[PDB]
RNA sequence: CCCUG
RNA sequence: AGUAGAAACAAGGG
């Protein structure tokens, strides 16, 4: 069962994987003094063994680039979200028993509820 | 372009699956391609005897008969831990740890109490050595005070191989693995013992079992998440459902089972799985939330693991666990089969009546698991699930027949009272919280006493369900063979107490239904 | 007062309340020990039902073999495996002419199909049987070593890449002369040691199995057979998508649609003076009373007037199947109480052995297999053990419900219904009881004369308007659905980004096929969340509960401007519901998280990088 | 003493 | 002893 094996591994010091150029853009201690990675290298290659509270260092102190070009190539991601925020809703009307991709809250086992998508 | 020939081999093999009188197979593909139906199955079915019929018997209000149950010694408890009879040590936390130690958590419980005394064993084990019993005891409160007297305080304790632990947790007991060869001449070599369980009658004390489980608390049990803000009416509805159920539901005791078993299964699977070679001790804790919003942690007891060298999903791991209570085992023996009962110290509590001085008894006893039913006891909170959507249905049913949701007329209506129990002046009725209530205490006693006789006396009866509802709903029922069904029926019903709960439940309700 | 949650059957009916008749929140059943003792029952079984037939003696294997085709009719209640061939071809026959051009549409694709197939579908199945370590493996690693030994020895006509060569390169190897294979060793096997391996089903126990109290067995084929079966089904698959009876292979939406059409249809037309009623029932000992050769019988009957090739790849698997062999299994346990020994004998040995060890029911099955035993393995010819003719058997049963039209009866009583393999639903209409009964007498009889047997312990008629088929509950026209197990929504273990789009996936195709309710899926998702924050430590930002991460979590949480922006991975709130379960995380709050930590979050040049998005939080856990 | 769950 | 139920665990190999 993998998900107890994680469980497991996520109680480790450092469960994770990264390269070695780690070690030149995050320090080894926190501002508290936690430890972020380990000097061990990883078996069968020239890995290192890193921890979760890098992941949480790099995401609140790291460098930063321009993401103008996400919303480009996920486009259909977004259009999905576009059209939900833009959409209007309806009553329900328990009766017996672009529109497909919202089945699963349009139509139910007795009931329906009224949807336009907002695009 | 397609060449598909078949060989000498096969082809003798192909001459050899035909019907009879039939030579070779391109016999058989002539014959087969040349065939017009004329009067084939008019004329066998002429020359058949008129034995092979299915005549229709009626089912009317005096053809069903209560089932029959088994007769024996009456059942015993035979869960993973105490379950009405079960006490707590309670302190307080207000350091809000995410996972810390839990045997500072039991040493801090532990020194609360200041009634302690010589324990001794007043209800014994009649297949069992008892003196193992209390010197293990003795032990484990010798080990926790040993845990001072250390330069650095351990996080886990690993007791010491002892006699007592020896025997208790069947050491050396298994036979010695030879071949074939050497031991053929022996005059008691055979193959295991291959029978049936022992029957049970049924005993009254699984119905108050039951019935305390349906009860209400002082304290909230389960703490859940948040969703997002609902927009969508459908959203509003669900929600609406939703917080209903969870406020009706939260103070329940079958809450607390679900709590405590699942802390203990995960407890014990990751301490198999970690020293396997070594006797663990693990406390049993679980968290509570007061009335007033103040956190709580309570202690149970006890258990010790022996050695987990578990190689499949069904090899076996034993451990001894003791508990607390204050359960007189001189009350309701038989329900004490397997468990030898010490008299460990003397508590004082506090009512209308002023200070009474109680006895604190703890009860023994030596289990065993599998590493498939830790694993399916992890999840116990699926049965809250569960029942929500037994719930639920009821509505969506019922709202399918009127075209008209009945979430408010269900729940806010404050009427509208469900027939949900049985009393000597006639049957009882109770509110939609008994019935939620009720619904998730089945629920966790499906899970906490799960067997393959549940499962069939399950399929079998939904059948007679049925027959009796079409009956009541004057359809004209008939069955092809009706003794059958009872028989298959009746031969689930051997050692389970839950099992004959049911099947009493359902003589109840089959004499209440044709009336 | 006692409670007795059954008793709330007497308010509301039970159709309405089912859902509480099924106790699937504990561990379901397992088995400990050998499956030998199941296989030699389930043989000693088959045997029994044919014990009317012919035997002969196998020129090639040298095994004997019982055929009752053609045999006496039937004259008890008991069940018969004596399957008629004039029956069964007149039934396909009027199946056919009912819906004329089915069966040559039906080859056409086929053929189609054949065509354009490859090897590789061999690689996706369950685990299959190698003959070449004599084990149970996966099916690549069956499948590479095969195609390793067939190359070994001189056997280079599927380098193709077309199953149907592999099936060429099959059937040559059956006629070679010898077979040499690589164990280094080396070993060689006769023509009968290599046809007998060839031929042979690896029998276990079934476990983890629901609504039984008894354990049963079940087999797998080897890698010869595979292909035949596979074109065998290909054609059962396009034969039944045609018919309106059948209940396979659809899912869950239009099996509603199916049973509302079905009473429709036998309600409407119907006068003010015209009796109606429902059987629901099951098949009694489906898998133990289907011989192979009236599976060749239809399929010769199906193939009429097609290339010849055609006809023999289709008919191959028949014909292995008719000249199977079952393997005993693991063997026994013997234990010495006195001394203190506990031993194993493998199956090997069962044949020559006293019987002095075993007990009563043991012994007797020794006793009564012992003829059949060759090379360790029991012959098997009448019977599907496994049933893996899954939509065949289907179509058989479609044909005798068709076989009960207005026309054919000539009669004032009719009837029509739905099968689905092992599972049926019958609605007869009659103007008095007697039409009832005799329609009830004619279908039993009628399916008799096939080899299909009806349980009369799990059926029962009453007045239509309500029933059940496969677990799906009609009543006056509102069908529940209670076929699919509840899953346990949890951590799949894979990554912090994975996790969460697979269990939003998971909830959201179970509320779309198995009819999960709104408000059990969010109580699901609330279980969810609660699971994957306790795992992964990503508490929230505000909440007061101490761990390794919670200084770096506050941290961030502090940092931000808008915190309805940051992921649930990094502290942040839920923003999930129903009307989102298709909407990917990252995705999902892209406008409202901060221009840096977003910035950060997708930065391509981190170090831990190298439905879902690509963040910081895909990385790769240690070994 | 080593290896294996 | 105990788990468990038609056959097994209650450690196996060198
Ligand atoms: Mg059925």
């Amino acid at each position: 069962n993998p998900a107890l094996r994680m469980k497991w591994m996520m109680a480790m010091k450092y469960p994770i994987t990264a390269d070695k150029r780690i070690m030149e853009m995050i320090p080894e201690r926190n501002e508290q003094g936690q430890t972020l990675w380990s000097k061990t290298n990883d078996a069968g290659s020239d890995r290192v063994m890193v921890s979760p509270l890098a992941v949480t260092w790099w995401n609140r102190n790291g460098p930063t680039t321009s993401t103008v070009h996400y919303p480009k190539v996920y486009k259909t991601y977004f259009e999905k979200v576009e059209r939900l925020k833009h959409g209007t809703f309806g009553p329900v009307h328990f009766r017996n028993q672009v529109y497909i991709e919202v089945l699963h809250l349009t139509q139910g086992t007795c009931w329906e509820q009224m949807y336009t998508p907002g695009g | 372009e397609e060449r598909f020939e078949i060989t000498g081999t096969m082809r003798r093999l192909a001459d050899q699956s035909l019907p009879p009188n039939f030579s070779s197979l391109e016999n058989f593909r002539a014959y087969v391609d040349g065939f017009e139906p004329n009067g084939c199955i008019e004329g066998k079915l002429s020359q058949m005897s008129k034995e092979v019929n299915a005549r229709i018997e009626p089912f009317l209000r005096t053809t069903p008969r209560p089932l029959r149950l088994p007769d024996g010694p009456p059942c015993s408890q035979r869960s993973k831990f105490l379950l009405m009879d079960a006490l707590a040590l309670s302190i307080e936390d207000p350091s809000h740890e995410g996972e810390g130690i839990p045997l500072y958590d039991a040493i801090k419980c532990m020194k609360t109490f200041f009634g302690w005394k010589e324990p001794n064993i007043i209800k014994p084990h009649e297949k069992g050595i008892n003196p193992n019993y209390l010197l293990t005891w003795k032990q484990v409160l010798a080990e926790l005070q040993d845990i001072e007297n250390e330069e650095k305080i351990p996080r886990t304790k690993n007791m010491k191989k002892t006699s007592q632990l020896k025997w208790a947790l069947g050491e050396n007991m298994a036979p010695e693995k030879v071949d074939f060869e050497d031991c053929k001449d022996v005059n008691d070599l055979k193959q295991y013992d291959s029978d049936e369980p022992e029957p049970r009658s049924l005993a009254c004390w699984i119905q108050s079992e039951f019935n305390k489980a349906c009860e209400l608390t002082d304290s909230s049990w389960v703490e859940l998440d948040e969703i997002g803000e609902d927009v969508a009416p459908i959203e509003h509805i669900a929600s609406m459902r939703r917080n209903y159920f969870t406020a009706e539901v939260s103070h329940c005791r079958a809450t607390e089972y679900i709590m405590k078993g699942v802390y203990i299964n995960t407890a014990l699977l990751n301490a198999s799985c970690a020293a396997m070679d070594d006797f663990q001790l693990i406390p049993m804790i679980s968290k509570r939330r007061t009335k007033e919003g103040r956190r709580k942690t309570n202690l149970y007891g006890f258990i010790i693991k022996g050695r987990s060298h578990l190689r499949n999903d069904t090899d076996v791991v034993n451990f001894v666990s003791m508990e607390f209570s204050l359960t007189d085992p001189r009350l309701e023996p038989h329900k004490w089969e397997k468990y030898c009962v010490l008299e460990i110290g003397d508590m004082l509590l506090r009512t209308a009546v002023g200070q009474v001085s109680r006895p604190m008894f703890l009860y023994v006893r030596t289990n065993g698991t599998s590493k498939i039913k830790m694993k399916w006891g992890m999840e116990m909170r699926r049965c809250l699930l569960q029942s929500l959507q037994q719930i639920e249905s009821m509505i969506e049913a019922e709202s399918s027949v009127k075209e008209k949701d009945l979430t408010k007329e269900f729940f806010e209506n404050k009427s509208e009272t469900w027939p949900i129990g049985e009393s000597p002046k006639g049957v009882e009725e109770g509110s939609i919280g008994k019935v939620c209530r009720t619904l998730l205490a089945k629920s966790v006693f499906n899970s906490l006493y799960a067997s393959p006789q549940l499962e069939g006396f399950s399929a079998e009866s939904r059948k007679l369900l049925l027959i009796v509802q079409a009956l009541r709903d004057n359809l004209e029922p008939g069955t092809f063979d009706l003794e059958g069904l009872y028989e298959a029926i009746e031969e689930c019903l051997i050692n389970d107490p839950w099992v004959l709960l049911n099947a009493s439940w359902f003589n109840s309700f089959l004499t209440h239904a044709l009336r | 007062m006692d409670v007795n949650p059954t008793l709330l059957f007497l308010k509301v009916p039970v159709q309405n309340a089912i859902s509480t008749t099924f106790p699937y929140t504990g561990d379901p059943p397992y088995s400990h020990g050998t499956g030998t003792g199941y296989t030699m029952d389930t043989v000693n079984r088959t045997h029994k039902y044919s014990e009317k037939g012919k035997w002969t003696t196998n020129t090639e294997t040298g095994a004997p073999q019982l055929n009752p085709i053609d045999g006496p009719l039937p004259e008890d209640n008991e069940p018969s495996g004596y399957a008629q061939t004039d029956c069964v071809l007149e039934a396909m026959a009027f199946l056919e002419e009912s819906h004329p051009g089915i069966f040559e549409n039906s080859c056409l694709e086929t053929m189609e199909i054949v065509q354009q197939t490859r090897v590789d579908k061999l690689t996706q199945g369950r685990q299959t049987y190698d003959w070449t370590l004599n084990r149970n493996q996966p099916a690549a690693t069956a499948l590479a070593n095969t195609i390793e030994v067939f190359r070994s020895n001189g056997l280079t006509a599927n380098e193709s890449g077309r199953l149907i060569d592999f099936l060429k390169d099959v059937m040559d190897s059956m006629d070679k002369e010898e077979m040499e294979i690589t164990t280094k060793k080396k070993q060689r096997l006769n023509k009968r040691s290599y046809l007998i391996r060839a031929l042979t089903l690896n029998t276990m126990t079934k476990d983890a199995e629901r609504g039984k109290l008894k354990r049963r067995a079940i087999a797998t084929p080897g890698m010869q057979i595979r292909g035949f079966v596979y074109f065998v089904e290909a054609l059962a698959r396009s034969i039944c998508e045609k018919l309106e009876q059948s209940g396979l292979p659809v899912g869950g939406n239009e099996k509603k649609a199916k049973l509302a059409n079905v009473v429709r249809k036998m309600m409407t037309n119907s006068q003010d003076t015209e009796l109606s009623f429902t059987i629901t029932g099951d098949n009694t000992k489906w898998n133990e009373n289907q011989n192979p050769r009236m599976f060749l019988a239809m399929i010769t009957y199906i193939t009429r007037n097609q290339p010849e090739w055609f006809r023999n790849v289709l008919s191959i698997a028949p014909i292995m199947f008719s000249n199977k062999m079952a393997r005993l299994g693991k063997g026994y346990m013997f234990e010495s109480k006195s001394m203190k020994l506990r031993t194993q004998v493998p199956a090997e040995m069962l044949a020559n052995i006293d019987l002095k060890y075993f007990n009563k029911s043991t012994r007797e099955k020794i006793e009564k297999i012992r003829p059949l035993l060759i090379d360790g393995t029991a012959s098997l010819s009448p019977g599907m053990m496994m049933g893996m003719f899954n939509m065949l058997s289907t179509v058989l049963g479609v044909s005798i419900l068709n076989l009960g039209q207005k026309k054919y009866t000539k009669t004032t009583y009719w009837w029509d219904g739905l099968q689905s393999s092992d599972d049926f639903a019958l609605i007869v209409n009659a103007p008095n009881h007697e039409g009832i009964q005799a329609g009830v007498d004619r279908f039993y009889r009628t399916c008799k004369l096939v080899g299909i047997n009806m349980s009369k312990k799990k059926s029962y008629i009453n007045r239509t308007g309500t029933f059940e088929f496969t677990s799906f509950f009609y009543r006056y026209g509102f069908v529940a659905n209670f076929s699919m197990e509840l899953p346990s929504f949890g951590v799949s273990g894979i990554n912090e980004s994975a996790d969460m789009s697979v269990g939003v996936t998971v909830i959201k195709n179970n509320m779309i096929n198995n009819d999960l309710g709104p408000a059990t899926a969010q109580m699901a998702l609330q279980l969810f969340i609660k699971d994957y924050r306790y795992t992964y430590r990503c508490h929230r930002g505000d909440t007061q509960i101490q761990t390794r991460r919670a200084f770096e979590l506050k941290k961030l949480w502090e940092q931000t401007r808008s915190k309805a922006g940051l992921l649930v991975s990094d502290g942040g709130p839920n923003l999930y519901n129903i009307r989102n379960l298709h909407i990917p995380e990252v995705c999902l709050k892209w406008e409202l998280m901060d221009e840096d930590y977003q910035g950060r979050l997708c930065n391509p040049m981190n170090p831990f990088v190298s439905d879902a998005v690509a963040t910081t939080h895909s990385w790769i856990p240690k070994r």
